Order: C-alpha cells, then sequence, then structure tokens
C-alpha cells in the first residue's frame, strides 16, 4: 500500500505548472523523496547499527521488479508465517462489507454505512 | 390527558402522536419559557416553587 | 480615481491652531508667565490634561504597568487590606474578573484610537483620520451547528401571547396565571432587549 | 418581500441593478451570499463578450457569402450584420440571464437567511 | 533642548487655559449667550494674579 | 396622455385639497426625506446589567 | 500601583479637607484648625473605606459567569 | 446561606442559580449580520405592564364569573385581535425608531391606545357577554 | 546634490503624495526618506550596471499597517500593510546567492527620546517601542532615504522583456511584482518604486 | 497599598509636580470663590485691599497646612515599600 | 410609512408659508 | 486571572472618584471623626450608584470604540 | 510642538464642548436625543465661545502688557 | 497624547453625566442605567454639535 498512496508525491504536483519556485524546491533537504522506508516491526538489539532496514524480501531487487507487469501485491500477499486460528480474532476489519439477506431489509441495505 | 392518545390510537408507531404532543407542548412552552425560573419551578426561593404549566404536555 | 480631490487638506495642526477655543501659543509670556520649582529635567516630559485623568494616561505609557499580578499579591487597597477580608477579596477577584475592568494593552489602544478618531472627524471633518482601507464586513455564521442558532428576522421589540386556557383542570381552575392585584390575566407582554443576542438552547 | 402575482410587475432594471448592489456590498448579508453574487458576476462577464465576438466572426465571414457577396450593399451589409445583430443578442442575454438567475437565487438565500418570506420557517 | 523650560512653558499654557475656563464658566449666564468680554479679561488678569502667588506655594518638589 | 393623467391628476388634487381644507400642513405617510433630512439612527445600545432575579 | 498615586490620592484628600474647613470661613490658621484637620482627614479616610467596601462588594456580586461552588 | 446548607441544598441552589443565569451568557454572543433596534426603555416597559394590568383588572371580574371556556376564550380572541393589531403597529413603529425619543413616543402612542381606547373597546365586549 | 529629503511619516506614509495627487512626474527623480519595515522576499531583475551583468534587487516595505479587528483576544488577524517597492540595490550574477532572505537592509532607527512617541501612530500604527507589552504588534523600524521612480514598461527592441511563467524578468513590472508578492495596495505599488541611495561609498 | 516600581526617579517626581500643579489651580479656584472674587461685580483687573488681605489668608492657610497634612495622610495610607 | 411628528420637517408648511396671499392653494 | 498594574491603577481611580463625589454629595467630612448612620447609608447608595455608573460608561465607551471598528 | 499644540487644543474643544453641555443643560435622563431648541442652545453657546476668545487673542496680541510674568 | 484625550473625554463624560443622573442620590435600577446611557449619547451629540459649530459652522 505505500506504492499505492500519491499523495506522497504532491509536492511535485505543484511545480509540474509553476515552474517558477521549481528550482527552490529542489534546494530542499530529501527525506522520503523517491524512497520507501518501513518502520521496525520487531526489536532488534544491535547498538552497532544505527538504522536496520525492515524491506520486505520481494522488493529488494528492483531489476527483478523493473520488468514485471504485475502490481506489487506479490510482496504484500502471504509472506508471513504468523497466524491466529482463534474465533475472536477480526478477520475482515470491514465490518461494513456483508450483505442484508435475499430480503432486502433497510436501511441495512440501502447505506454505506451499514453495507 | 391534555392531548388524547385515541387521536391517533389506531396506529401503534406513535408517531403522529408524537408529533402533536410535541406541537402542544411547544406552544405552551413558547408562552411560558422565559418566566420558568422567575414565576415556575427555577426559582430560587423554592419554598414558593409552582409547577411549570406546560409539565404534564411535556 | 477615487484620490482626485479627496484628500485637500492635510495637516491638522494648520486647523487646531485656528478653529480651537484656545489661546493664541505665540505668546512670549508662556516662556516665563509663572514661577515653578521644576528641579532637574533630563528628558522631555509632557503634561497631561484634567485633574483626574492624567496620571491615568501615564500609566498608559509606562512598560512596567502592564506587568500582570497574581490576587495573593495584589491583596491590598490604599485604605482597605482585603487578606483579612475574605468576603471584600471575594468580591475584589470577581470584580477584576470582568472583561471590562481587566482589559489588555491592546483593547486600551484599540479604544483609544477609535475615540481619537471620532473626535477629530466629527469635529474637523478633514477626512484623513478615519480609515484609508474600505472595508466589506460579512457574517459569516456557521448555521450547521445544534447549539448556536440565529434568529431568523428577529425576536419583535414586544409580542403579546395569550395565555391558554384550560390547560390544567387540577382544581377545577382555567386561570393558570394570577397578578399581584389578584386579578385572572389573559395576555402577556414578552419583550426583546438585546437585538443581536442569541437565545439560549 | 416583494409582491407576487400575475397582474404584479416584473423586475425592472433598476430594481435589479439596485438589488444586485444591496447583495453586494450591504452589511446584513451574509459572506455566502455575497460570494454567490460575486461568482455571478465573474462568470457572466465572459458570455457578452464571447457572443459579440463570435458573431463579429461570422458576419465577416457571411459577408462573403456566395449569394451575399453578389448583392447590392445595402441588402449585402443588412444580411451580414444579422448573424452579428443575432449573437450579440445571444450573449447579451445569456449573461444578463445568468447573472440574474444566481443573483435572485442569492436574494432568495438573503430573504430566507432574515427570514422575510412569509409561509417559509425552519 | 532645554526640556525643564519646555516644561514650564507647557505649565504656563495649561494654567493660561485653565485660568480662562474658569473666568469664562463664572462669567457666563442665561445658558450661554451672554457674556461680557472686558469682564472676563478682567477676571482672568484677576485669577492669574491669584494663581501667580499661589503657585510657589503649592508647585514645588517635595 | 390628457385622459391618463386626467384622472389621475383630479384624484391627487382632490386630495390635496381635501388636506389643506383641514388645515394639515404635515407631510403624507409615504414621505422619504433625502439623507440631510433624516435622522440617523443611534448604534450605541447598552443592555442593562445583568442580575439575578430574586424571585 | 505606585506611590504617586497614593501622592494623588493624599492630593485629593488635602483639596477635599481645605474646602471643608476653609470654604466658608476664610479665617487664619490656629491649632483649632490643625484639629479639624485632623478630624477631616479620619472622616475621609472612613468615607473612603466604606465607599470602597460597597463599591467593590455591588461590582463583586454582579454575576459573570455560571456559579460552580467546586 | 450557601454555608448554613448541605450538599445536596447547595447542589439544588447552584442549579437555580445556574437556570437563572442563561441569559447572561448569551450575552456575550452576538452576532453581526442583525438588524439593530433600539428596545423599549424599562419605564415604558413598565407603563405598558401597568396598562395591560388595567385591563386585566377590567376583565377579572366577568371572566372570573364566566363558567364556559369557550366564552372566555372567545372574548381573549377578540381582545387579543385588537392588541395584536395595536402590537403590529408598535412594532413597526419601533423597529423603524431611530433613537430612545422614537421608541418612547411609540410605546407612549400604544400605552395611550390601551389606556383610552383598548378599555372602552374590553367594556363593550364585556357588557357583551 | 542638494540632498534635502522629504520626510514620509504620518499620513503620507499611508497614501503617498504621489500616489495621492497622480502627479509621479512632479515627483520623480526626488528624495525620500521613508520609514518602515522591509518584508522577507527579494525580486531579481536583470539588468547590467557599470557594464557589468547583474540584477536589480527589489524588497517590499511595509511604511504603514492597519488593525482592523475589534476582536483582539478571540481573532489574532493580519494588519492591511500598505506597502512599497524599494529597490534594495544591485548585486552581480554571481553573487545573486549572496542576497540574504530577511536580511537586515540598514540598521534599524534609534529609539525615540520622547516617551508619548511610544504608541501606536494615528497614521501610520507603528509604534518604535523595543519591548512593546503587546507581543503581537512589536514592529522594528527602519529609514531609508531614496530616489522616486516610476515603473519601467517592456520595450521588446530594447530587449526589456520578461517571461513570467518561467521566472526572467528584464524590466520593472510593478503590477505583476504586488500580484506575485501578495501585496495590498496594488495600485499604489504599481505608481512608483523607491530606489535605495545611501550617502556615497 | 500593592506598590510595584512603575515610574523611574525622575518621571516620578514629573508626575508629582503635575499633581501639584493641578492642585494649585484647584486651589486657586478654591481661594478665588470663597474670598468672592468671582463675582459679577467686578469693576476692572485689579484687587482691592479687602481682597487681597483674604488672599493673603488664603495663602497663610495654605502654606501652614500643606505639608504636614501631605505627611499625614502618608502616614494614615502607610503605603508598604516597593523593592 | 409614518413620519413621527417631532421628526416630521414640514416642508410643505414651509412651502405654504413662502407662498402669496392670493394663491387659490390658501382660499383651499 | 491576573491583573495588570494598569488596571489596579484604574480601579484605584474610579475607587477616588467614587469616594470624592460621594463625599461632596453626602457630606461625609461634617462629623466628629466617625461616620453617622444617616451618612453611612448614603454612602452605600453613593457607592452602589458609582458601581453601576462606572460599568455602564465603560460599556458604553467600549460599543462606541467598537461601533467605530463596525 | 506640533503635537502639544494639537493635544492641547483637543482638550480644549473638549472642556468648551462639556462647558456649552453643562450651561444650555442638554444632558438629562428622559431620552438620547438632542431636540432642536437644545442644538441650537449649545451652537449659540459655541458662538459666544468663539467670540470671546476672538476678542481675547486680539486684545492679548496687541498689548501684551496685560499678561507678564507674575 | 491622544489617548489622554480619549480619557479626558471618556472621564469628562461619566463626570457631568453621573451629577445629571444622581442628583436625588436614589438607588439606582435598570430604567436608572438607561437614563445614564442616554445621558452619554447626549453628552456625545452635543460635543459633536459644539465641535462642528467651532470647526467652520
Amino acid at each position: 500500500f505505500p506504492f499505492l498512496e500519491k499523495m506522497k508525491y504532491n509536492q511535485y504536483k505543484e511545480y509540474k505548472n509553476d515552474y517558477l519556485f521549481y528550482l527552490d524546491f529542489l534546494k530542499k533537504e530529501i527525506t522520503d523523496d523517491h524512497s520507501f522506508f518501513w518502520k521496525a516491526r520487531k526489536v532488534i538489539k544491535l547498538p552497532q547499527y544505527s538504522v536496520f532496514s525492515f524491506v520486505p524480501l520481494k522488493l529488494m531487487m528492483w531489476k527483478t521488479m523493473i520488468n514485471y507487469p504485475e502490481s506489487f501485491w506479490y510482496a504484500a500477499s502471504r509472506v508471513v508465517q504468523s497466524r491466529r486460528k482463534k474465533v475472536f480474532v477480526t478477520k475482515c476489519s470491514a465490518r461494513t462489507l456483508t450483505t442484508a439477506g435475499w430480503t432486502f431489509i433497510t436501511p441495512f441495505s440501502s447505506n454505506i454505512k451499514y453495507t | 390527558t391534555v392531548v388524547p392518545t385515541q387521536t391517533f390510537y389506531q396506529m401503534q408507531d406513535y408517531y403522529m402522536l408524537c408529533g402533536l404532543r410535541f406541537e402542544r407542548w411547544f406552544r405552551c412552552d413558547l408562552v411560558y419559557h422565559d418566566q420558568r425560573h422567575t414565576k415556575f419551578d427555577q426559582v430560587k426561593n423554592q419554598k414558593n416553587y409552582k409547577t411549570y404549566p406546560c409539565y404534564r404536555e411535556y | 480615481l477615487s484620490l482626485i480631490n479627496q484628500y485637500k487638506s492635510l495637516n491638522l495642526s494648520s486647523s487646531i491652531k485656528h478653529n480651537a477655543p484656545f489661546i493664541n501659543r505665540d505668546l512670549y509670556v508662556f516662556d516665563d508667565l509663572f514661577s515653578y520649582n521644576l528641579g532637574d529635567i533630563t528628558t522631555k516630559k509632557s503634561l497631561f490634561n484634567d485633574k483626574n485623568s492624567f496620571l491615568t494616561s501615564y500609566s498608559y505609557l509606562n512598560n512596567n504597568s502592564w506587568n500582570n499580578n497574581e490576587f495573593d499579591l495584589i491583596d491590598n487597597l490604599p485604605f482597605t487590606t482585603l487578606f483579612d477580608n475574605n468576603d471584600l477579596f471575594n468580591n475584589y477577584k470577581s470584580f477584576f474578573q470582568d472583561s471590562i475592568f481587566n482589559s489588555p494593552k491592546k483593547q486600551l489602544s484599540s479604544d483609544s484610537k477609535q475615540l481619537f478618531k471620532h473626535i477629530i472627524y466629527r469635529s474637523i471633518k478633514n477626512n484623513i483620520i478615519q480609515d484609508y482601507t474600505k472595508l466589506v464586513k460579512h457574517e459569516d455564521f456557521d448555521e450547521y451547528s445544534r447549539w448556536i442558532k440565529r434568529s431568523p428576522g428577529e425576536v419583535l421589540p414586544l409580542r403579546i401571547i395569550k395565555y391558554p386556557l384550560g390547560l390544567e383542570t387540577i382544581h377545577n381552575n382555567i386561570f393558570e396565571n394570577t397578578n399581584n392585584e389578584g386579578n385572572v390575566e389573559l395576555f402577556r407582554l414578552r419583550f426583546n432587549s438585546n437585538s443581536s443576542k442569541m437565545q439560549h438552547k | 418581500m416583494e409582491p407576487f402575482g400575475t397582474d404584479e410587475r416584473n423586475w425592472t432594471h433598476e430594481e435589479k441593478d439596485i438589488i444586485t448592489r444591496f447583495l453586494k456590498y450591504d452589511k446584513h448579508v451574509n459572506l455566502k451570499t455575497a460570494e454567490m453574487v460575486y461568482s455571478a458576476e465573474v462568470e457572466s462577464a465572459y458570455f457578452g463578450k464571447a457572443g459579440a465576438l463570435a458573431g463579429g466572426v461570422i458576419s465577416a465571414l457571411f459577408f462573403n457569402f456566395p449569394i451575399v457577396r453578389n448583392l447590392p450593399i445595402i441588402r449585402r451589409s443588412v444580411i451580414g450584420v444579422l448573424p452579428f445583430l443575432y449573437c450579440y443578442t445571444w450573449g447579451k442575454n445569456t449573461q444578463e440571464e445568468l447573472r440574474w438567475l444566481k443573483t435572485f437565487a442569492a436574494y432568495q438565500r438573503f430573504v430566507v437567511y432574515h427570514g422575510q418570506h412569509c409561509k417559509l420557517w425552519v | 533642548d532645554n526640556y525643564a523650560a519646555d516644561v514650564q512653558r507647557q505649565f504656563n499654557r495649561t494654567a493660561f487655559d485653565s485660568l480662562y475656563k474658569i473666568c469664562y464658566n463664572s462669567l457666563v449666564q442665561k445658558n450661554g449667550s451672554t457674556i461680557d468680554f472686558q469682564k472676563q479679561i478682567d477676571c482672568h488678569q484677576r485669577l492669574i494674579q491669584v494663581f501667580a502667588k499661589i503657585a510657589p506655594i503649592v508647585v514645588k518638589v517635595e | 396622455l390628457n385622459q391618463k393623467y386626467y384622472t389621475h391628476m383630479e384624484h391627487l388634487w382632490t386630495v390635496h385639497v381635501n388636506r389643506l381644507n383641514q388645515k394639515i400642513l404635515e407631510d403624507p405617510l409615504y414621505t422619504f426625506y433625502p439623507q440631510e433630512l433624516n435622522v440617523p439612527k443611534h448604534n450605541i445600545i447598552v443592555p442593562t446589567i445583568f442580575r439575578d432575579t430574586p424571585q | 500601583m505606585d506611590p504617586v498615586l497614593g501622592d494623588v490620592i493624599a492630593t485629593r484628600i488635602y483639596k477635599a479637607c481645605f474646602k471643608h474647613v476653609y470654604g466658608k470661613n476664610m479665617k487664619a490658621y490656629s491649632e483649632k484648625d490643625e484639629a479639624k484637620f485632623d478630624q477631616c482627614l479620619t472622616s475621609y479616610v472612613e468615607s473612603y473605606k466604606s465607599v470602597t467596601n460597597h463599591f467593590i462588594t455591588y461590582l463583586g456580586q454582579l454575576p459573570k459567569k455560571g456559579l460552580s461552588l467546586d | 446561606n450557601v454555608e448554613e446548607m448541605d450538599t445536596i441544598q447547595k447542589m439544588n441552589y447552584e442549579a437555580t442559580v445556574n437556570m437563572g443565569r442563561q441569559d447572561l451568557i448569551t450575552r456575550e454572543y452576538t452576532f453581526y449580520s442583525d438588524y439593530e433596534f433600539i428596545p423599549i426603555q424599562e419605564d415604558r416597559k413598565q407603563q405598558m405592564e401597568d396598562a395591560l394590568n388595567n385591563l386585566h383588572k377590567i376583565i377579572h371580574p366577568t371572566v372570573t364569573q364566566l363558567k364556559k371556556k369557550a366564552n372566555v376564550q372567545e372574548i381573549q380572541d377578540r381582545v387579543f385581535r385588537k392588541l395584536q393589531g395595536w402590537e403590529g403597529e408598535l412594532n413597526t413603529c419601533v423597529f423603524s425608531a431611530k433613537n430612545v425619543r422614537d421608541s418612547n413616543f411609540c410605546a407612549d402612542r400604544f400605552t395611550n391606545r390601551i389606556n383610552t381606547e383598548g378599555v372602552e373597546f374590553v367594556k363593550q365586549i364585556l357588557r357583551e357577554y | 546634490a542638494k540632498d534635502q529629503p522629504f520626510d514620509v511619516d504620518g499620513f503620507d506614509a499611508k497614501v503617498y503624495p504621489w500616489v495621492r495627487e497622480n502627479n509621479v512626474n512632479d515627483w520623480e527623480y526626488k528624495l525620500v526618506k521613508m520609514r518602515g519595515y522591509f518584508k522577507d522576499q527579494r525580486f531579481f531583475v536583470r539588468r547590467k550596471r557599470d557594464g557589468k551583468e547583474g540584477f536589480l534587487v527589489f524588497a517590499p516595505f511595509v511604511t504603514a499597517v492597519e488593525r482592523v479587528n475589534h476582536r483582539l483576544k478571540q481573532k489574532d488577524l493580519l494588519p492591511v500593510e500598505y506597502s512599497v517597492f524599494v529597490n534594495l540595490g544591485w548585486v552581480p550574477v554571481e553573487n545573486k546567492k549572496d542576497v540574504e532572505l530577511g536580511g537586515e537592509v540598514c540598521p534599524p532607527m534609534d529609539a525615540p527620546t520622547d516617551s508619548t512617541l511610544f504608541v501606536n501612530d494615528t497614521f501610520t500604527g507603528f509604534n518604535p517601542d523595543p519591548a512593546n507589552p503587546e507581543d503581537t504588534e512589536q514592529v522594528t523600524l527602519t529609514e531609508i532615504t531614496g530616489i522616486v521612480r516610476r515603473g519601467e514598461q517592456q520595450d521588446i527592441l530594447a530587449r526589456r522583456r520578461n517571461w513570467n511563467k518561467e521566472g526572467i524578468y528584464n524590466w520593472v513590472d510593478l503590477d505583476y511584482m504586488g500580484k506575485i508578492f501578495r501585496l495590498f495596495n496594488l495600485d499604489a505599488i504599481n505608481t512608483a518604486y523607491i530606489e535605495r541611495v545611501v550617502p556615497s561609498f | 497599598m500593592s506598590t510595584r516600581k512603575i515610574f523611574d526617579s525622575e518621571e516620578q517626581s514629573f508626575i508629582r509636580l503635575v499633581d501639584k500643579f493641578y492642585l494649585g489651580l484647584s486651589l486657586t479656584k478654591l481661594c478665588a470663590q470663597s474670598c468672592n472674587l468671582l463675582r459679577n461685580d467686578i469693576s476692572g483687573s485689579a484687587l482691592t485691599q479687602k481682597e487681597k488681605d483674604c488672599l493673603s489668608i488664603c495663602y497663610n492657610n495654605i502654606e501652614k497646612t500643606q505639608s504636614a497634612f501631605y505627611a499625614k495622610v502618608k502616614t494614615t495610607m502607610n503605603l508598604p515599600a516597593v523593592e | 410609512e409614518m413620519i413621527l411628528p417631532h421628526n416630521n420637517r414640514q416642508l410643505a408648511r414651509q412651502y405654504f408659508d413662502s407662498l402669496p396671499e392670493n394663491d387659490i392653494n390658501r382660499k383651499y | 486571572t491576573e491583573v495588570s498594574n494598569h488596571n489596579y491603577t484604574q480601579a484605584v481611580a474610579y475607587l477616588n472618584r467614587a469616594t470624592s463625589s460621594c463625599v461632596k454629595k453626602c457630606d461625609s467630612l461634617n462629623n466628629n471623626g466617625s461616620l453617622s448612620s444617616k451618612q453611612e447609608s448614603c454612602l452605600k447608595t453613593c457607592a452602589e450608584n458609582h458601581a453601576i455608573a462606572t460599568k455602564i460608561h465603560a460599556e458604553y465607551i467600549r460599543k462606541l470604540a467598537e461601533s467605530k471598528y463596525l | 510642538d506640533k503635537r502639544k499644540i494639537q493635544h492641547e487644543g483637543i482638550i480644549a474643544l473638549i472642556n468648551y464642548s462639556t462647558l456649552c453641555a453643562q450651561k444650555c443643560d442638554v444632558l438629562k435622563g428622559h431620552d438620547d436625543k438632542i431636540t432642536d431648541t437644545e442644538e441650537q442652545c449649545l451652537r449659540v453657546c459655541a458662538e459666544k465661545i468663539r467670540q470671546t476668545f476672538e476678542f481675547t487673542n486680539d486684545i492679548y496680541l496687541k498689548n501684551p502688557n496685560l499678561t507678564k510674568p507674575n | 497624547m491622544e489617548q489622554n484625550t480619549t480619557q479626558v473625554f471618556s472621564d469628562l463624560a461619566y463626570k457631568v453625566c453621573f451629577k445629571v443622573i444622581n442628583d436625588k442620590n436614589k438607588p439606582f435600577v435598570l430604567h436608572d442605567e438607561q437614563r445614564l446611557a442616554n445621558c452619554l449619547t447626549r453628552y456625545v451629540e452635543a460635543f459633536n454639535v459644539t465641535s462642528e459649530y467651532f470647526f467652520r459652522e
């Protein structure tokens, strides 16, 4: 999903029709410009390294990805062994995504808030 | 009963009755709303407490 | 295009020295008219008028006059002590809790500027003391709130309201109201005091 | 506030101008209504100039149309200006129509804002 | 400049104006519209003498 | 023009003479003076100090 | 405040007492006049205290927000 | 006083005081676009209240001796039509009032209408019943 | 060569005399000593001085402010700023980066000796108080002496043509400068600009 | 009685002088009214012997009561020291 | 409308006061 | 809530003017150093009236300035 | 200085305006509207003040000996 | 100086209006507050008229 957010590059959309200050925009400090940083998903106690790379394992060799005509979902589809075989855990996180039976009952059927 | 239930007693849902009763109460309130704390139950001397005239309709 | 012949007179002094009701200021006697023991005056000192209002004006100029004090610190009055009198101290705190008796220097300066503009324009009509900017003011009130609702039209100055009859049948009396004179009331007068005031929810 | 009916006089040019300038600059007009009138004035101004320019362009060509180019000068000029007159009238009428319709909408908004219409309440 | 002299000049002008106002208030009658100019001048001179005698007594650094 | 404004002015002059006969020299009900002859409106309206009701 | 404000208050008190004592009897100074000035000062101070008390009490008892009482 | 009341009594007293202090809070929030008018002064308010009390004094014996709410409401409706015409006149004349002198003139006219024409109209009505 | 500068303070600092009289022809090349404070933004116009390629540097110069907000505690409005363009000077092409944003043109004016001058001016609205009790009205005034210059016009044959979209400017377009810098007194700015002059060296 | 250091020495002295000046004007008016100088029967810009005697009495009373009364007011007010 | 009597500038009366003594209006 | 030195001085000035006017109105100096009951009642009434008048006058001045702004 | 001259002129304006207001008896409480009679009285009072000041400035300019040091 | 002028104006207004309104030394009421406001308005209008007449009128 970081590859989906285009608001990340919204700054460059300012100067596509306004070159006047574009050079000034190029004199800024690069923090996350044309780069992706994933925060640590694990506690690693290695003081010798200041920063730990948490790039997904399938996104490391851009060459392999530069000629593949598919979305980046391969790096996110079933890449972890962790599972939670519990009834109470939420497998949808989108409680509204359902139906109201063959008898369309309202407002349940007729509102995006519920369905 | 100031506003009878029999006006819309045929309906099990009291939506029209709710509207009618609230209409009557709001007329009473518009008559008496600003005198409540000087002439009615909201006075400081509660020994002189007099019931607000729209209590029953409310 | 709006500045063709709108500003012909610009020196307020040139109009003050002529039409104001005061003695001409070029009289050499003013140099040594009376005798005073001024002492040492090493800085330019300006006299402020009125027997009552002069000191306040000086208090307005001094920056040290705008140091905020807690009520515990200012717990004394010129002939009254407030720490011993708890009721008077509480009333003193409440009195200073009023926004009109504790206005900041910006509020005082705005009031001074507006009053001075009123005095200058309503007297000289020079039209250079007024705001050079043309202001167009519109009320942008958010009507999508359920706690503040303005009044469409107005709450009219006087409204005559009929007291409903027969609302109460507790003791077979149809007249809810009775004035001090002992007479039953059929009508009521409701007055609107503040036009711009909102109505409480 | 205005009278309503068939026998009532339609809004005159002077009344329309007065009400427009009232909605634009009065203190009792909210910012939304004033913005409505301002946007009415901004967008409508294009239509009159556009219609006049289009009529001028067409009539320049229509002055040399295969039959028009072979007519005596008086008839040629009248027939040539007929497109210009029509397009200029269209531009001016459309500009006035758009501006006055949005101004009348703003006037309705002002009337409802100050509760100056009977049979209209919240 | 002579700040003391300027302060003295301001004091003299203010005293002149105040005494003139006192005389005008004293000698005006019939809701205004009636005052004697020579009488006003004479009263102003008398009050000027009074304030000249009083000023050293009161106006002094303590 | 004479037809229309003759009837209209006849009514107007009848009203004028009727109000002159009664020595009514004030202005009629729909006289709108120019701004130099109009009373300015007093903006400053200080509301009365709020005070808790004893009752 | 500033002590010069106390001096201004002293000036007002002196003016009031001088008007009270010598306003209608423009006579020479005496020890009786000294006693009268002391009495006028005492009366003015008591009046100032009473006026301050009532002024602050009235301007302090006017409601300005919702009563809380903690 | 507050020190002489228990916790519940203090709660009730604070409740009554706060319910009385509604208008005070609303005094802070004023609208710019509203049409300001000079309000009816307190003396004129009291005079109009006295005129209404005089009308009620005239009305009281008849309505209190009347045993029919229909008749009492008919009397109220007629008197209210008259008083409402006069009230509309007063509101029209007060909203356009340029100053307190104009407001006082309008209020005095309304009070005189109540005290002169109102009493006669009410007396004729009550003589009908 | 006479070096007698007309003072720009007071009402003339709010609406300029040349703007007010529309007689910049009678005001061109006349020294004026104006008081006010500069803005941060700088404008560069391609120009050669003494045969060296460079840029004329202009900066908005706020000569007056107006505070139209009566709700001082509730709302912190932006003051209406009356400004004129001041030609700060000329910098060679290689040193264009050496021009600083918000840099001080010259040392500010000294604190006035008179204690009655530490208030907001009636016309300019400026308070020359180094420690203003109101932190939202503190201003560091500055005095600049310079000649009055009329704005330039486009003349392609003279090679003064500016591509506003591409950021290349060869002639002083006061209208575009005001529009881009979001200044208020657009007409007064278009009237003329002041070229700062220093007493030799 | 809450006293703070607001005015410096010279400014405080000048404000004291201003207060003394306005007290002097008020006492001038008071002496004139008490000695009957502001009457409507004034004949010229001069003071008669009776007026001069009354004014001299007024000056004597002012001189013999100013400092003592000021000190007494200072003591009865009892303003705390500023520090 | 109704111009209040204290606010009523009797302009008509003014024109009636400037009228000659023989005009038909005075007869009216 | 913290009060400025200028606001404290203004409160003292209000007290001074109220005291001066009340003394002049009620003749409180016509005592032996202690106020009479009638003079005390008159001083209380005058102080309350001065409090009301001070509040109304300050509100009027503020509204005049605001109407200049508005 | 020009600023001080302006200050003195405006102060004199205020003082004589309130002098005319007191003398003409235009301050009342029944209404806030100053009638035409009171307005004319105020204008006549201002005219008389202007005449008196003109006479005073004329006589003081010609013969300074009338006003001298002390 | 302008602040001093405005202070003098306001203080004179208060003094004269309270002299006029508080003449019987009766306790004030809401109508008395309104009368004080009317007196202040009268003072301001009198100042307007007098100053206008002073400046060429």
